[PDB]
RNA sequence: GCUCGCCGGAAGACCAAGGGUUCCUGUCCAACGUUAAUCGGGGCAGGGUGAGUCGACCCCUAAGGCGAGGCCGAAAGGCGUAGUCGAUGGGAAACAGGUUAAUAUUCCUGUACUUGGUGUUACUGCGAAGGGGGGACGGAGAAGGCUAUGUUGGCCGGGCGACGGUUGUCCCGGUUUAAGCGUGUAGGCUGGUUUUCCAGGCAAAUCCGGAAAAUCAAGGCUGAGGCGUGAUGACGAGGCACUACGGUGCUGAAGCAACAAAUGCCCUGCUUCCAGGAAAAGCCUCUAAGCAUCAGGUAACAUCAAAUCGUACCCCAAACCGACACAGGUGGUCAGGUAGAGAAUACCAAGGCGCUUGAGAGAACUCGGGUGAAGGAACUAGGCAAAAUGGUGCCGUAACUUCGGGAGAAGGCACGCUGAUAUGUAGGUGAGGUCCCUCGCGGAUGGAGCUGAAAUCAGUCGAAGAUACCAGCUGGCUGCAACUGUUUAUUAAAAACACAGCACUGUGCAAACACGAAAGUGGACGUAUACGGUGUGACGCCUGCCCGGUGCCGGAAGGUUAAUU
RNA sequence: AGGACCGAACCGACUAAUGUUGAAAAAUUAGCGGAUGACUUGUGGCUGGGGGUGAAAGGCCAAUCAAACCGGGAGAUAGCU
């Protein structure tokens, strides 16, 4: 059977990127919550 | 041209493996670690002031650094640059 | 011509074909060639707004010359072309000064045939004049609405207006559709029909073929759910209610008109 | 190490994605490995990835994204112009041999090629954010010419056989060589050249487009393969020497021809059809402003540069996605022999494996198979399952039919091997020789050699000759749906959905309609032979009566009637 | 020529048996349908939750769907156990 993850880094990159995160107001809270809170990794680029 | 100060710091040291010694011994080639961001000239440069030796060309790759566990905590070694400098066949460092 | 296929296959067995011998065969004139992806019926937003439209064979746009204003000079037919665009074929013309272009063919034009523009065109087919030198009476196509703007009227193949009145400013004509309007009298129109007069005798004859234009499937609204459609629901075929369209409206005889401004153009509706 | 078995259009070899040290060497066996383990993709330590030409990066764009100003929106924001990003596509250049425990088109040997910079010389109208050309494009089909590749013969080296025979029409092995450079062939396309003129190409143009003369009738472009060179080289069966017995060192024969032949190449071709088949740059050319004995351009020579990052290993898998060392899933390339239509199938080659618990025993019962007396659907909800049919050639084939079908209807006959026709035929291929010419990769003739069906006649073996694997059960009546398609991922594949066709109805273009507080966008760069909605559902014969109810369309005299006053 | 025919790859999923603390949270084996097309497939992109998309099954939208998932209102309310 297919899974439903397939990795791609690429399509990882442009979806959860940093970049990706900083493009938006919402991206750009998720990143200040997960500073908040503390997270080593702080997106999926890392 | 490549002020010596830069020329002084892109050595790092001399790589010592079989491989290497059959490279002098076969090719006359030495083997260096050098900076992470040395290029082909910086090193080419550095080996002709430094060590004395007219040298033919230079080629550089990348090795990257092992992961290790230092028990039972995770830890990585750093990647460094490798250079195989190719003497003009009379040189003899 | 109308040629029916033989019933080799069940796909073949109804299908009809349209095929004119004199279309030219070759590529089509590559400057006068743009390229037009599709849509999907998406609009900026992404979302489908019309239904029913996807697939289909790619396609170049031809740029035809709907202004007709290259006025005195002469031009001549140098051969009919396919365009996947439109219902009507197309001609390349050659002017006196070396230009060329892409204009609508009309019924009988045919490779050699002059035409030309302007207030001085004689009246023959496929000269395009203002309307204000137009004999009353007269069939013509490819009519404009605003002077200067391009035709916009009678452009599909086989259709044209007739010129019923003229009334200073202003000539009356009578649109396929039956309605009877008012345009300006300096707007422009071209003598003749437009050719390609069988393209409605042809059948397609198979869904594939349908698929080739870009055209997906309709499903009923009766076959839906009731979270779906107006229609949908039922324990077997019911219906019970009065048609509508998806979003409600009633869909057989409202009539969905409404624009105050060019209601003073229209003499009469199409009824 | 010797036998045995299995895969071989993969269970072999590569590439991309994804993973990230799993790669190699030394060492260890607690935990991990469904058992043991001296072994390991396990632990510990060390080593290992070498590029001007491969890829990325880079130049160029697609869908799409972002978007200065802008337009719009309580705010947040939305859309979008100039632009700027974005490959899955376009754009310069390298091959063979050798070598490591582990890399190699990257290192070494040999032989090449590309782009740019700088300098010198000689000649010289150069110049773009502009114009033109080009790049540049579909499906199907048919050949013809080739090659990869294979087979056989010749040649070279070796052999003369554990058991009857084997100096021969005998056995085994080898018989390989690239890019580049020169030649411009089979073949494809296209008339060429000169002059004059012009409402076109946002201005100009010597370029393109158009028009008119003269003249010549052969010029140009593209192009697989072959041949020559590269190469007196490399490689090479094998032999001879070290072995510290893993492998090292030295030497080295022949290295040809014929035939067969791709799904690869010529071919982005040709023929044909309708559903009518990207963009931009690199590239070539034209000028504008401008520069003007400069700059710049063209050519030859010399020299310099080509950075950075990836490169190990797995990659139908124990290393990726499935919690697992999981009978699952995973894009592209390569493609030997015998039989065969074949990439099916059977047995094999190259290569790789025996699937990480075994040893016995030979009960019921379960699972997967083989055979079965007589009967032959009596079984059962139901012939479920099983059995059976199954190939090629020829003969023959009903109702019905929309004239195509039905149809492989049904049914039947032949089939191995050997000899002859014919010491190998019809056919294919084609050397030498001979004769011509605009002499060459030429033309005509010529047939050596090689290859080679199908048939007929005669004989002959078995129970059986489509002998294995492989490979339709057939016929009759009837419901439904015209048909090919689609669907409840994971209990429903259907009579359900769709469909071509039909009808009604809306819509005159700033269209109706849809998404959107809006700006806008789709509809559509379409224009009533068009587009949207609704129902019906090929085709044939047809589609009757009712407008009282509900809806819609039209009317507007009267009654009633909001804000307002 | 063909939404032509037979048939591998490829895409499906009609029947039966097995399996049902499975080898597998949907497979295996033997047969089966399509196989030049309304085909299939890689890479990238777009559509966002009363919303999308749907040859329409209330199907699918990350093993979740007559209204996804995550966090918050939140210790919702529970004449019930
Ligand atoms: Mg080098
Ligand atoms: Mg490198
Ligand atoms: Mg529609
Ligand atoms: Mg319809
Ligand atoms: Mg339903
Ligand atoms: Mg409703
Ligand atoms: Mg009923
Ligand atoms: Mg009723
Ligand atoms: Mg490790
Ligand atoms: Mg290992
Ligand atoms: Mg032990
Ligand atoms: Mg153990
Ligand atoms: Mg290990
Ligand atoms: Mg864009
Ligand atoms: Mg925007
Ligand atoms: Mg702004
Ligand atoms: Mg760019
Ligand atoms: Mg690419
Ligand atoms: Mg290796
Ligand atoms: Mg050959
Ligand atoms: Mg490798
Ligand atoms: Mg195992
Ligand atoms: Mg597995
Ligand atoms: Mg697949
Ligand atoms: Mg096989
Ligand atoms: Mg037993
Ligand atoms: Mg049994
Ligand atoms: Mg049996
Ligand atoms: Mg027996
Ligand atoms: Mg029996
Ligand atoms: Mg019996
Ligand atoms: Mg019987
Ligand atoms: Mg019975
Ligand atoms: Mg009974
Ligand atoms: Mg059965
Ligand atoms: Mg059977
Ligand atoms: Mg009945
Ligand atoms: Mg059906
Ligand atoms: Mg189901
Ligand atoms: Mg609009
Ligand atoms: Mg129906
Ligand atoms: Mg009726
Ligand atoms: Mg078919
Ligand atoms: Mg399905
Ligand atoms: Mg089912
Ligand atoms: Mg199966
Ligand atoms: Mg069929
Ligand atoms: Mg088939
Ligand atoms: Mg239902
Ligand atoms: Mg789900
Ligand atoms: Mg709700
Ligand atoms: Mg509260
Ligand atoms: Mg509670």
């Amino acid at each position: 059977m297919k899974r439903t993850f397939q990795p791609s880094v690429l399509k990882r990159n442009r979806s959860h990127g940093f970049r990706a995160r900083m493009a938006t107001k919402n991206g750009r809270q998720v990143l200040a919550r997960r500073r908040a809170k503390g997270r080593a990794r702080l997106t999926v680029s890392k | 041209m490549i002020r010596e100060e830069r020329l002084l710091k892109v050595l790092r040291a001399p790589h010592v493996s079989e491989k290497a010694s059959t490279a002098m011994e076969k090719s006359n080639t030495i083997v260096l670690k050098v900076a992470k961001d040395a290029t082909k000239a910086e090193i080419k440069a550095a080996v002709q002031k430094l060590f004395e030796v007219e040298v033919e060309v230079v080629n550089t790759l990348v090795v990257k650094g092992k992961v290790k566990r230092h028990g039972q905590r995770i830890g990585r070694r750093s990647d460094w640059k490798k250079a195989y400098v190719t003497l003009k066949e009379g040189q003899n460092l | 011509a109308v040629v029916k296929c033989k019933p080799t296959s069940p796909g073949r067995r109804h299908v009809v074909k349209v095929v004119n011998p004199e279309l030219h065969k070759g590529k089509p004139f590559a400057p006068l060639l743009e390229k037009n992806s599709k849509s999907g019926g998406r609009n900026n937003n992404g979302r489908i707004t019309t239904r029913h439209i996807g697939g289909g064979h790619k396609q170049a746009y031809r740029i035809v010359d709907f202004k007709r204003n290259k006025d005195g000079i002469p031009a001549v037919v140098e051969r009919l072309e396919y365009d996947p665009n439109r219902s009507a074929n197309i001609a390349l013309v050659l002017y006196k000064d070396g230009e060329r272009r892409y204009i609508l063919a009309p019924k009988g034009l045919k490779a050699g045939d002059q035409i030309q523009s302007g207030v001085d065109a004689a009246i023959k087919p496929g000269n395009t004049l203002p309307m204000r030198n137009i004999p009353v009476g007269s069939t013509v196509h490819n009519v404009e609405m605003k002077p200067g703007k391009g035709g916009q009227l009678a452009r599909s193949a086989g259709t044209y207006v007739q010129i019923v009145a003229r009334d200073g400013a202003y000539v009356t004509l009578r649109l396929r559709s039956g309605e009877m309007r008012k345009v300006e009298a300096d707007c422009r129109a071209t003598l003749g029909e437009v050719g390609n007069a069988e393209h409605m005798l042809r059948v397609l004859g198979k869904a594939g073929a349908a698929r080739w234009r870009g055209v997906r499937p309709t499903v009923r609204g009766t076959a839906m759910n009731p979270v779906d459609h107006p229609h949908g629901g039922g324990e077997g075929r019911n219906f019970g209610k009065h048609p509508v369209t998806p979003w409600g409206v009633q869909t057989k005889g409202k009539k969905t008109r409404s624009n105050k401004r060019t209601d003073k153009f229209i003499v009469r509706r199409r009824s």
